[PDB]
Parts: structure tokens; sequence; C-alpha cells
RNA sequence: GGGGAGUGAAAUAGACCUGAAACCGUAUGCGUACAAGCAGUGGGAGCCUACUUGUUAGGUGACUGCGUACCUUUUGUAU
RNA sequence: GGGGCAACCACACACCGAAGCUGCGGGUGUCACGUAAGUGACGCGGUAGAGGAGCGUUCUGUAAGCCUGUGAAGGUG
């Protein structure tokens, strides 16, 4: 019968990712595929098996047209009129990680697999991350 | 000749009990609930022969498909590539060969490749 | 050693030694059985994959016994229109025993 | 181990639920303070019968009554006496009253 | 107001979770080795050591 | 009301043959305190107890795909 | 439908995709065969409704038989 990964034989890894110019949703369609692990060809969908990253530059992305100064990002807080929204342009001098936090946690399953994939995203605002005792690789710049 | 009904009665709700246990709370014990959660079991485990068949397709292919990017291809220029020669092989085997004897699907590959497709 | 022999419309990992259970085949218990349809033989590293079935190869099987795994129920009801009808199956098989691999 | 039993007792079962997971798996030396103490009705009947387990063991079966731990406690339902009580326009609805089996098992081990 | 679904043997346990005993006042009489509630008269009648009645 | 002891072929035959289901408990194993729904089904990690010691079997089911009870009336009901 | 930018026109190959079709294994209705099943020889979603074939319960015949205190009927695995 067919083989299945089992999650105390899992093997993974840590990449860098540089932000410098990317665009926003073509980046971030690498990383999710990647945070899944359709790379690996032992991949079962039930346990998790992929790879850490982290990704450094989350000021630098880069969005096209005239999308900078629209796309308003609404939430809601959950008393009466309680809608709120902010555009693109200023929320990235506010936070500027969650730009790209919540543009691949929509691209992820919404299970508690999918809650468990989205701790190893790993996103800074600066240009150097505190993991240099995990010893990143680069990929794909 | 009265006839009582009291004892086969009684052996066939034994038989619906047996396939019930197992359940949440209600539906294990008592036997108006436990009669409708052996139906709806049984419903289930009749759609669930076809969708068996079609829940390890769609795992095969997405194993061959990570495996053949690493060497150099997509899928389905793959797929066009055996088929253009004659290798003849199933999706279930070329999946095991994906994961266990990873040499031996790397010597498929370059002969695709060799197809030209 | 590990061929891909094709026994029943579908193809199997054999490494020899080998308890396997295959459909139903029209022979008794404990004769030898030869598959001329094998599709790849590796051995060690020397693999080689067949132009549709490999020149030459064999594997030897003999059958160890026959029986019929399972009770598998079937329920074809409808809601709200009077209709309920089952069955019941078991399926045959043979259970085989590979001495077999012949590059 | 010995036992005694309390057969027909009159207050109810889930009232005297609460004295029994009080004392189960304690020794009986600070067994009969708990009991002591308590401002409960089931916890006269108790004291009752935990000395009626302990005093089967100074006597029939040898035991000294310092290593005995009350092991195995439970309190059963028993026969329930029914009543009516008259209500308002006419109509008059039933009461029942309940009872209980009571089970102190100690052992010397 | 009436239910309007039946409560499982779940949600009628979980309810009487919060409902158990304590008896913490336990205290030895100093002289005579007699067991009674700490701040009490003793049922002999001592307190702290002394005939009260 | 019990614990012995005695009668009896047998007191879990003790003022009563057998003694089921709903209902209520007490022990032992395995799972559950960041996770949303007819509570099952398909795949499935681990742990447990047994057997030759693992497909020899049994019990739990983290995780995950599909899944809006039964009857009656009706042109149609998850309704 | 959502993230997000994989949008529109002409066009080319490739793949994916049902309980459809094919492969293998069983079953059955019908008609013939190769004796109408020795064996062939071709079909099977279904309500109201029409036709065909069976299981079990209690009592009577066979029963002055046969089984049972080495243990019946029951209850429980």
């Amino acid at each position: 019968k067919t083989y299945t990964a089992k999650p105390e034989t899992v093997q993974r890894d840590w990449f860098v990712v540089d932000a410098a110019g990317q665009t926003l949703g073509r980046l971030a369609t690498e990383i999710a595929r990647r945070l899944r692990g359709k790379h690996k060809p032992e991949y079962t969908p039930h346990v998790d098996t992929g790879d850490y990253i982290v990704v450094i530059n989350a000021e630098q992305v880069r969005v096209t047209g005239a999308k900078t100064t629209d796309k308003m990002y609404y939430h809601h807080s959950g008393f009466p009129g309680g809608i709120k929204s902010i555009n693109f342009e200023k929320l990235i001098a506010k936070a500027p990680e969650r730009v790209i936090e919540t543009a691949v946690k929509g691209m992820l399953p919404k299970n508690p697999l999918g809650r468990d994939m989205y701790r190893k995203l790993k996103v800074y605002k600066g240009a150097s991350h505190p993991h240099t005792a995990q010893q990143p690789q680069e990929l794909k710049i | 000749a009265r006839v009582k009904r009291g004892v086969i009665a009684r052996r066939r709700h034994k038989k619906i009990l047996k396939l019930a246990k197992g359940y949440y709370g209600a539906r294990s014990r008592v036997f108006r609930v436990a009669k409708q959660a052996v139906i709806k079991a049984g419903q289930y485990a009749y759609r669930d022969r076809r969708q068996r068949k079609r829940q390890f397709r769609a795992l095969w292919i997405a194993r061959i498909n990570a495996g053949a990017r690493q060497n150099g291809l997509s899928y389905s220029r793959l797929i066009a590539g055996l088929k253009k020669a004659a290798i003849e092989i199933d999706r279930k085997v070329l999946a095991d060969l994906a994961v266990n004897e990873k040499a031996a699907f790397t010597a498929i590959v370059e002969k695709a490749k060799a197809s030209l497709a | 050693m590990y061929a891909v022999i094709v026994t029943g419309g579908k193809q199997h990992k054999v490494t020899e030694g080998e308890f396997l259970k295959v459909e139903k085949l029209d022979v008794a218990t404990g004769e030898a059985i030869d598959f001329d349809r094998v599709l790849l033989v590796a051995n060690g590293e020397d693999v080689k994959i067949g132009l549709p079935v490999v020149e030459g190869a064999k594997v030897t099987a003999e059958v160890v016994s026959h029986g019929r795994h399972d009770k598998v129920r079937i329920i074809k009801f409808r809601r709200r229109k009077h209709h309920m009808k089952r069955q019941g199956h078991r399926q045959w098989f043979t259970e085989i025993k590979i001495t077999g691999i012949q590059a | 181990e010995v036992a005694a039993k309390l057969s027909g007792a009159r207050i109810s079962a889930q009232k005297a639920r609460l004295v029994a997971d009080q004392i189960r798996g304690k020794k009986v030396g600070e067994a009969l303070n708990l009991l002591a103490f308590s401002s409960k009705k089931a916890a006269e009947i108790m004291k009752k019968v935990l000395e009626s387990a302990v005093a089967n063991a100074e006597h029939n079966e040898g035991a000294d009554v310092d290593d005995l731990k009350v092991s195995t406690v439970f309190v059963n339902e028993g026969r329930s006496l029914k009543r009516i009580m008259p209500r308002a326009k006419g109509r008059a609805d039933r009461i029942v009253k309940r009872s209980c089996h009571i089970t102190v098992k100690v052992a010397d081990k | 107001a009436v239910q309007q679904n039946k409560k499982s043997r779940s949600a009628r346990d979980m309810r009487r979770s919060h409902d158990a005993l304590e008896s913490n006042a336990l205290s030895v009489e100093k002289s005579t080795g007699e067991v009674h509630l700490r701040h009490h008269v003793s049922p002999d009648g001592f307190y702290r050591g002394r005939k009260v009645v």
C-alpha cells in the first residue's frame, strides 16, 4: 500500500527570502507552496512537512498600477458600527510586516493545519534576522 | 393459536445494536435513534467506496508532479513523454518509485526527455 | 530485485518471498505460475525498463491457497420514498508466493 | 477485606454522593474525623456504616484498626415510594420519596 | 419558559462539577489529646487548655 | 440493617423460580483546556493488552477529504 | 466564492476530469445454444401499481419416535 509520511521522521529546512521589488501576490504564492510541502515527493495531506521561511525586507515590496493608493483592508471590531478600513499606503508605514502575512494567510487551508503551517512563516521588516544559529540558505533571488 | 412476539422481536433489536456500537451517547444505546445511524452509516460506506478511488489517484498525481519537477519537467509533459514512447506504467507504481526507488525514477525521466515530449 | 508484473488488470511491486494476494485465477493449489508480463527489472542498482514488455524476464510464483476476504454491506436507501434494499458481498482472491525473479 | 451495607436508608442517592467522594481512598483514622464534623445528613449515616465495617475486622477477620484504608465506597439507588400532592385549579401531581444502598468496604492492605 | 431539547449526560454532569465539599479546620487539643474544630470549644469543654463548662 | 455461623442439592433459593431493556453507578485501559456544525464515513499517526509475539487479533482515534436526521402530505421540505 | 493579478481576441499542442466506456473478478433475467442452462448464446435506475420466488414464529400430523439431570427452554458473550 502507498507510503505515508510519519511526523517523527520528517526532515525540515530553513530558507530565506529577499523581497526587494517582488510583486506581492506573485512572491506570496511561492512561499505558500513551500510551506505546505508540494515540492517534496513524500507529501501527505494530513501531516505537515514543510520548510521554515524567513523573509527579511517586508517594506520593500511592490504592487502594480494604481493599487498603492487603493486596496482597503477591511475588518470588523464586533460592536455596532465598528467597520474599519486602511489602505495599502498608510498601512505599510504603520506595520510593514502585516501586509505580507495576511496575503499568505489567505492562500492556505483554514484547518488546524493551516494554523500550524502559518507558524513556520517568520517575516521581518529589518535587514537581518535573529536566526543565524539555524543558518538559512538563500532561495530564488 | 395465539402467538406472542416477545422473543423474535428481541433478536432483531440486538442485531441492530451490535452494528451501532462505538457511537456517541444516545445513538449507541436506544433503538429509535440507533436505527437511523445504521442506515446513514451504510449510505456513506457506499459512496465512499467510489471516492476512495478518487482520493488516491489525486495523491499519486501530486507525488509524481513534485518528483518530476526536481529532475526538470512538469507532470503533464512527462505523461506525454512516456506516451510518445511505450512504457505503460500506472500512477500507483510511479508514486512508489518516486519515494522509495529514487534512482530508478531518474532513469525513467531521462528517457522521457530523450523522447522529447 | 524488484519486478513489475501484471496479474489481473493491475500491476504490483514484487520483491521475492512475497505472500501476495491476487484476484482469483484458474489453477489448482501447489502449482507453479510464470508471469511473462513484467515491465521493469531492477537488480542492485542495475535497472532496466521494458519498451512495452522487457524481453526474456520471467517471474515464477506458486499458489499458497484460495479464500474469500470480506463481508461488505450495501444499502440502497431513498429517504421519504418507501424504498430500501440490501445485499452482501464477499470477493474471492488467491494468495500466491513469488520464488521468482529472473533477469 | 471485609464489607458492610446499609440497604434502605432514607436519604436520596444524589445528595449522598457528595459525602462518598470526599473519603474514598483515605485511612480510617481520619475518615472518622471528616465525618464527626461534617454538617450534612448523609454524614451521620455513613459514619454508622464505617464503624460497622471496622468492627467486622477487629472481630471475624483478625485485622487491626490501624492498617485499614477505606477502599471502595459506592452508593446505589433503592426503592421509591410514590405519593400524590394536590396543586391548584384541581390538578394534583405526584411526589417520589427516595432511598439508597450504601456499601463501605475497607481493606487491610 | 421550557427547554426545547433535553440535556445529555455530558451537559448535566458538567454543571455539578463545581459542587464539592470542604471541612478543613481540624485541630488537636494540646492537653487532653482530643480532636475538635479550630477556634471552637472542644466537645469535652476545653478551650486552649482550660475547662470552661 | 449488616458480618459470620448453622439447615439445604443450591441462600447471588432468605421470606424469595428465571431475572432482560431504558436509567444509575464503581474500577481498569486509550483520547480530549487555540478549537466551530445531523457527530458518521474514506485514509490514518501513536499508545495499550494479548498471541510466537507485529499484518498473528482486540480496544481507543490526534490529524484529514466528502457529508444540511427519519416518517407523512405534496408540483417542491435540511426546512 | 476568497487571496491576489492569473483579464479580452485570434490559435496551437499537452494534461486534468463522472457511478460514462474499457480491463479483470463474481451474480442474475431472457432467449437460443451445443439437448430450451450439459453450454451457450444478449440485458439489469425506479414511486403508484401488476407478476415471480423464499425465511421465521405458535399449534397439529409423522410422535408411545428422537434428544436431555454428563444438564432442556430461556438470558448472555
